């Protein structure tokens, strides 16, 4: 029942960085959690990063130490800052307050030299 | 202090959102609603949230004084009631809570009994009558210290006298009754404030697990239910123990005491709610003697066995 | 070896174990001539439930079952089951189904039904626990309604207690008079024992709730020996009792100072040294703290 | 509301023994406790010995090791066996289920 929209995807060279954006139609501070997910081609959506209201965070083992999830103190938005991007990070990324909420468009991230 | 759950079967649990025994465990993965109930909210280290308080007698109860009958050209008779805290002290609208603790946390016509005992006498007069409180009404403003109720009775409600609302069920669940257990009242009639946060599963393949009670109806057709995130005894237990939470998620097991076997596993989230790995909806069919036991602290990425 | 404890709850965080009400005041009545032998709210300090005591706050003075038939007086016959919906087995060593009311009176509440989308109905109802038709130990009780027709036979039925219909003389309200659970002139079985102060200068201390009235004059109250939360806590902990008497102190949680002391008896009731009847004048935000195991000969400070 | 009668007191020399008996008009198994009390001249009644429904006992420090309280559930009787009686044991003795129940006549014990 919350509307979501993510952005900030693109084509990046390996070792590169991207900052993804997600906006929600209700106050993100009213949610117990906010999370980023990703789906590779032919894959299922997988949890990537999650943050609680006070700011407690956790990450998938494969992105731990490379990705940071955070919230915007001025706007109603959540971010995924991705560093040292690798080709295997290529996927469509989604934000959500939980998996029972209809999904936004997602933003495609492609990590390629090509 | 190690975290624990009380040893209580489903038949020893009560609903934290309405005064009812727990009937069944329940899932509904296809529900897209925002689950943000305000009663039955307690963190695993024992902090109450929303409008949650400890008394089973306080859930969906009101205390206060009737001020006057109110003009209403609808069938039935309407009354204005100042509401206090359940302990009788005046409610402070600037208190950082959504509404007086125990206030109903859903849209609907709540059915119950209004009773009064006069303060003046050497014994005081009394009266009680069936009543309905429409929590979706612009007149439902408990955060402002004031609500309205309606009665079948036309005259026999006294102004200026101590008044109690004992909840019993719902008046109706027909289309005009606006029953929606996941729609919050507008407590100030204005934006709601200081709310417990909405909850949802984070890990793919999981859904919320509810403690379901079927709620009585004054009339009409329907089988309405009220789903709570944790039973009132869990709120009470967590509050007593105040055990530090060592991670964001506790792994718990629903165990059969007879066999000692695990019927299924669940995640008990720090904020105070359960998720399970289940793709089907409806009541959970499990042995009546079963109960939840704390297993260990895990994290959001921990994978549950399907149930 | 598990240590004995009480839940840490102020008076305003407690509910009555004999009727669904919050605790309002602590109370004594040394001049009471009745034998105190209530059956709800009975639990030993090592967690053994007694009488008709059960754990659910919603189960106290509640009934679950089915109406069988309509019967100068409108009345309905209702089979009663256990609170969990299973049939009540009268050969069970209890006085009556757990949760059955433990006092004489006209209990006022609401009967509701959902047919087995189903039709529904609810009406105000009265259950006279002193009536010869009140036979919960036999699995059958009667209730009366102002409503004359709109109660269905053979349909699941719930009684939600709200208060008393009346406390006038002919309403037979007496909180210390037990119902005859098997009906008129039958002996009650399996009862929790009566309680009394043993040491000179002491009286029972009660947790008092004022109970609503449908009509008439009165300020009736229901006194319990321990609140429902204590029943629940003692049951959970199942701590061995190391003597016949625990010393407890009613303390201010902020300051820790002792307001008064009491004896908490192993069978599950309190005594204090108090020569006065009536409500206790003490802060509501106080709570009882377990001090140590003592015995019957411990001399309490007067309160 | 229960009627009680006690007996067995009398005059005894120091070091002597007596057995007090108490009969009740209702089942002693329905009471939590039964107890013996004593009252000397010009003094308030004092608890001497108590027995629970289960048969667990406790005693005043002054009579500990010398007095035994016991119950017969089938004859509905409570007893106080007093041995090595001392002059300070002189008093009127009463049995009761507790302090809130009306008292019997008592039985005089004199040790001289
Ligand atoms: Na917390």
């Amino acid at each position: 029942d919350v509307q979501l929209v993510e952005s900030g995807g693109g084509l990046v060279q390996p070792g590169g960085s991207l900052r993804l954006s997600c906006a929600a139609s209700e106050s993100i501070l009213s949610f117990n959690h906010m999370a980023w997910y990703r789906q590779g081609p032919g894959e299922q959506r997988e949890l990537v990063a999650v943050i609680t209201r006070e700011g407690s965070t956790d990450y998938a083992d494969s992105v731990k130490g490379r990705f940071t999830i955070s919230r915007d103190n001025a706007k109603n938005m959540v971010y995924l800052l991705m560093s040292n991007l690798r080709p295997e990070d290529t996927a469509v990324y989604y934000c959500n307050r939980g998996i029972s909420n209809p999904w936004g468009q997602g933003t495609q991230v492609t990590v390629s030299s090509h | 202090k190690p975290f624990t759950l009380p040893i209580l079967t489903l038949g020893e649990l009560t609903n934290s959102r309405f005064p009812l025994p727990i009937d069944v465990l329940y899932t509904n993965p296809n529900e897209s609603a925002i689950v943000q109930c305000q009663n039955g909210r307690c963190t695993l280290d024992g902090e109450l949230q929303g409008t949650t308080q400890l008394l089973p007698t306080g859930i969906c109860a009101f205390r206060g004084k009737v001020t006057q009958q109110v003009q209403d050209e609808h069938r039935g008779t309407h009354w204005n009631m100042t509401v206090t805290n359940l302990n009788g002290t005046p409610f402070d609208p600037t208190e950082d809570v959504p509404a007086p603790l125990g206030t109903p946390d859903f849209s609907g016509q709540i059915y119950g009994v209004i009773s009064q005992r006069n303060t003046n006498t050497n014994l005081p007069a009394n009266r009680a009558h069936e009543a309905v409180i429409a929590t979706y009404s612009p007149k439902f403003t408990p955060k402002l210290g004031n609500i309205q109720f309606s009665t079948w009775e036309t005259q026999d409600v006294s102004s200026g006298q101590p008044t109690k609302f004992t909840p019993v069920g719902l008046a109706s669940v027909d289309a005009n009754s606006h029953f929606d257990q996941w729609t919050l009242p507008s407590y100030s009639g204005t934006l709601n404030m200081n709310l417990a946060p909405s909850v949802a599963p984070v890990f793919p393949g999981e859904c919320l697990l509810f403690f379901r009670s079927f709620i009585p109806l004054k009339g009409g057709y329907g089988n309405p239910a009220i789903d709570c995130l944790m039973p009132q005894e869990w709120v009470q237990h967590l509050y007593q123990e105040s055990a530090p939470s060592l991670s964001d998620v506790a792994l718990v097991r629903y165990v059969n005491p007879e066999t000692g076997r695990t019927l299924f596993e669940a995640k008990l989230h720090r904020n105070g709610f359960l998720t399970v790995a289940r793709n089907s909806a409806g009541p959970v069919v499990a042995p009546t003697n079963g109960y939840f036991r704390f297993d260990s602290w895990v994290n959001q990425f921990y994978t549950l066995a399907p149930m």
